[PDB]
């Protein structure tokens, strides 16, 4: 499996609205508790929610597998991932909804050969016999670093006017500068492998010559999250984002990094990483590291440079 | 004592709304979420109230007594009931909304309530 | 795609006003989130709006279309860009509103033909078939670079006075000098290429005729944006500009340049550039730059004098 | 302590507003966005008080006893209650300026509440 | 158009003032961000307003409106320059104001064809249907060079009495010395043609027979300002001014020289002339340069002697 | 010790300013823009303060023990609390001032509150 | 070395000072435009110095060890620590004036910082 | 080579005045505001230089290896380390002096200086 941990830093952002009011768009801030000498303050802090992420990855993906050759459902060409939902989004496609129970596993064979979205993304299909597939991909909300006792994160209102020659024209839009961060999950190993048991139904060996091409267009389409291509209104609030701290461990059995919440954190992780492989019996365990904001690391990682090299090094 | 300097807030709030015909920093203090722009709002209001004085268009009076402040937007004449705040009672809010930003949208509801009751009444 | 980072020194500057308190006309301001030997730190910085800079170029491109003899809208002839927003613009120009969701694809169409506004810097219709064109070119806000532990720039308010021989007078305007960067970023691979999914209506034919000469006037629009030809208040408050560095990129690929906050920001671009495109499966990836301050630069790279040659290199 | 060397800082302000009869200084520093500025008005207000003490039209106090500042400005009598900042007020004061620049705007939100509730009261009794 | 860089020395000057403090009247000054070998700094240096420069230009054609025979405004008649901006304005000067958006342009010419001032630089009226008129003249700061390392200007105060039998008188003046520079942009294409849109109306006529008096009229003003008749504080601190480099360019697209901050600004700004024609597809650009300082000019270039040369070469 | 080489700076204008009773010389130390503005008063200031020594009319004590410098002035004496700069903080104070002309304005600020204290106290004694 | 040799010279200055009892010297170093005026004081201080050897109330001495210089001047003992100027110090100060006047006002600033010291010591001893 | 002509000038005249014990001609040359004055001071100077050689109290040296002249006089013992001006280096200081008469005021500064420095070492040996 791969995991990631990653630390941003933004400036004179939007991209996460909500509901608007009056002729405001607001932005989309949780509640915080801080500890302080006197006691308890709660503090309203910006985020991001995690399925733009989600998006932004989608399209990424289609947009490789498009130029591979890899198949792509007919509304997913689209950029409108409404999936193999209900009837009206099978009659499009052309595939005949499952039978029963016994015949599930053979309908999942086929939605899983003619969309490589579905696969990777998974999908959902209510009905009399519904069938399941769970994300491959696991995103978390992007919060700020609650780190000391001083939250960096700012929220404020503009004003924007438009000009017209017979006046008879005036809106506010919520910007805001943190330091965000946060952390991913993928399994690689389990790409191009169905999820229901049963027996092989014909179909699953050209499933198992696509594996290891889908497994490289489900690495590489995180560059894309990793490169900063998601949210929105970046017509005229385009970002400037940057890179400060990143840890990508790369294992044979569950585990997850420390949340990037602390200052020292890559240490811990990777102290947890042998502890976990000591007692999991593990064979693979490698840990690749880019740091750019001075903080300490450790011993027994390799250390990159940008983010592209993780790609490779992710791939080979 | 803390309803009462909030209460006293919202009365400047009012008398400023009502002064300068504008919504516009009882807005921006009702959707206050630092101390920044809540102090911000504090000192334009009260420097639109400076103006108001010295033009003697607003003044402290009584009526029946109760303390109350007359403000004349032209010939509109409004009459807030209440003080307006005190230094210490700034610096007693501003506390306030260092531990709360809340006690900025109770005042700022407060005040457009005493504003719309008395253009209500006008 | 064409992606590009400039940074700029301007002196005694008001090009964006917000609104006034009193008799003073105030500067826009942000917060910026910087890192110093100690820490993190919160700033209230002077910054300048993306809108501006789209209003400039939009009027640029209106400039050069109407003497190339490309067709104008009727509205967007006067400088006022409302595009096909309301029902009243779609009256003056004369376009029906579209029926149902199948007859998008013809008013897109229709509003493609007319104007190359919203052929370039895309629109929107709101009603009961909404139609929705995302801008082809990207701005950002205008922020000062963020180097070192002391920002470089300054904000102060000046005094005026109006003559009069019966006094019965006084304002103040805030001035502003700073070191500023921005970047930007223009696709021109879907110029004249129409968005929504449809089948084939008549007059596509035109647009792929209209296309080159479409795609020469958005490259040569980017020269009033890299001129210094944006901004209000220039009868009284004439700016002093003078390009410093400048980094520009054609990729076949998606990329972001690094943000011109340090020192050595065009070494890291080309590297990253040259490592994307052996990632990627690219063929395609050219840099120019322009240096004036003598920092460091690299190895094998175009090195241009002034931005009238980069732009017919870029046409060429 | 930082309490009561922003509240000196205020006086000194109010002082200089009330004497003065020019908000400009006070506007000045509750906009400040640099150490510059701030350090601009604290000579600038200094300098306006030391000519109303050399003209003895400001003078240190005592009222019922608390500290307090008589002001005499175009023919207005104004009594500012507190004392006026120290040097190692206007250092220490500096000092935290060099940290956050909000100190400023706390000092001339107080400064401007002073001089208001003292001209509303002059104004009154008129 | 006509653009144009202008370099100045002068010693022991005060033409601008500002708020003074005690017995002390003070110098304008500003913030200035400076390069050197170590960086980037900020620095206080005095500066002038330019809006005393629009002034002096706009009481120049004043005079030579009234020897010419031109129309000059009743108020405009005095040095006293509030245009038509307040309704006691159009009551002295006898204009109906506008009625609604469609008359708004009557109203204009009813304004144009009475003061020559409020066509060339521009007015304003605020009301039911408010009216604009950009300036045709665009003016900046004077700010000394910022050359090298250190700053070639200073500032000091000086002490003055007042005679007196019986002593029951004292005053400072600041005075400073350093070398300026300053341009300047005026458009004479638009001189004398309306700009508010809509159909024609009776008296456009006389715009365009007077249209070419009051291009020269205009043309013949920038001598003053061009010669250093502007300022205030002439009667007893008269200056000492010197020309040193001058460099005017005539196009018929859109140009901006060089500051005059750099030794080498010549040069840089005839190649990106030359440069700007041939990619902006233009049809006419001339450069004049008056240089007393021996620095590097180019080659193919015309020299002057004087200003009288060149405001009759402009004329012709 | 670069607070001390400023003050130290701060109590020398302040000296200067109550024996010569012209603000003239603080008014051009916090105004510089240059190191030529700043040495310049330096020299003056420390010309005045010779004078003053030559006469008897400043000298160093010390008061209750704190070092501090005696000043009469036209029948007023004033006490200064503090040290005069050294050779050595003149050098390190112009390395300061060749840097940031900043130390400048912070020392005439200190020493404008240094001059009005002691002003202040010296017209209420009266 | 440039700020040894500049030491030097405000040593030289302040021993010409101290046994002149004349500032006149020095004013007129501090106050130099041109290279003449730097190099006529550079010869007049030089030769009321070599008076003092001659008479032996000028004499390098070492005091804890710093060098030093002991001036007799009127019954007064002055010790000024430190080197005079060399002849290759005189030379390569001149080179330094031709380039900029500047050293000259920082070798004059230096010298009555010196002797100001001296003078306020020897008066309080008394 | 003029630095290089000026210095052995310097030594020629030191020599002079440390042989002769008196300062006059050095005074005359660097006060000279005429060629004559300077010509004069030449001939004089290594007329006095002449009747030091012809007496074997002026002789050339090497001194631990660098050019000197040893000069004894009324029974102390002096050494310039140097040259002594050439015919050539006499005619080109006087070309010099017909430019601009500063190179004269250079080279008594110089002049003084060796012979003060010299002064001061035998003084203190014993």
């Amino acid at each position: 499996m791969i995991s990631g941990s990653v630390r941003f830093l933004v400036n004179l952002e939007s991209l996460n609205g909500v509901e608007s009011i009056g002729n405001l768009t607001k932005h989309r801030t949780a509640p915080v508790v801080l500890k302080t000498s006197t006691g308890y303050l709660v503090r309203y802090v910006p985020v991001i929610s995690g399925e733009a992420l989600a998006h932004a990855y989608q399209a990424s993906l289609v947009d490789i597998a498009k130029k591979e050759g890899l198949p792509v459902g007919s509304l997913s060409s689209q950029y409108e991932f409404i999936k193999f939902s209900t009837d009206e989004a099978l009659k499009i496609e052309g595939i005949k909804e499952p039978k029963d129970y016994n015949d599930a596993r053979r309908f999942e064979v086929e939605v899983m050969l003619k969309d490589v979205i579905a696969d990777v993304g998974g999908f959902m299909y209510a009905g009399g016999a519904p069938v399941r597939r769970t994300s491959r991909i696991k995103l978390g909300y992007m919060i700020p670093a609650l780190r000391g006792d001083e939250i960096p994160a700012q929220l404020e209102a503009q004003f924007h006017v438009r000009f017209s020659n017979k006046p008879v024209a005036i809106f506010n839009v919520e910007v805001s500068s943190a330091l965000y961060t946060f952390s991913f999950e993928l399994d690689e190993d389990l790409i191009a492998v169905p999820s229901t048991f049963g027996e092989k139904v014909k179909g699953e060996e050209e499933l198992e010559r696509q594996k290891a091409k889908r497994v490289k267009s489900a690495i590489k389409a995180l560059y894309s999250l990793l490169s900063g291509n998601f949210g929105g209104k970046r017509s005229r609030f385009l970002p400037s984002m940057k890179l400060m701290s990143l840890v990508v461990t790369k294992t044979d059995f569950p585990f997850m990094p420390e949340p990037a919440h602390d200052d020292d954190y890559i240490k811990t992780t990777i102290m947890r990483l042998g502890k976990a492989k000591g007692v999991l019996n593990g064979n693979l365990a490698k840990a690749y590291v880019i740091n750019n904001e001075g903080i300490e690391v450790g011993e027994g990682v390799t250390v990159l440079s940008t983010v592209e090299d993780l790609v490779v090094k992710l791939e080979e | 004592e803390k309803e009462n300097i909030i209460g006293r807030i919202a009365n400047l709030l009012a008398v400023g709304f009502l002064y300068s015909e504008s919504p516009t920093l009882v807005d921006r203090f009702a959707n206050a979420l630092s101390k920044e722009a809540v102090t911000k709002v504090l000192y334009d209001v009260q420097r639109i109230v400076q103006m108001g004085i010295d033009r003697s268009e607003i003044a402290t009076t009584t009526i029946t007594d109760y303390p109350a402040v007359n403000v004349n937007s032209s010939g509109a004449k409004y009459t807030v009931v209440g003080y307006l705040p005190t230094s210490q009672d700034i610096e007693d809010f501003l506390r306030m909304i260092e531990e709360d930003v809340y006690y900025a949208r109770k005042a700022g509801a407060l005040a457009m309530s005493i504003a719309n009751r008395i253009k209500l009444g006008s």
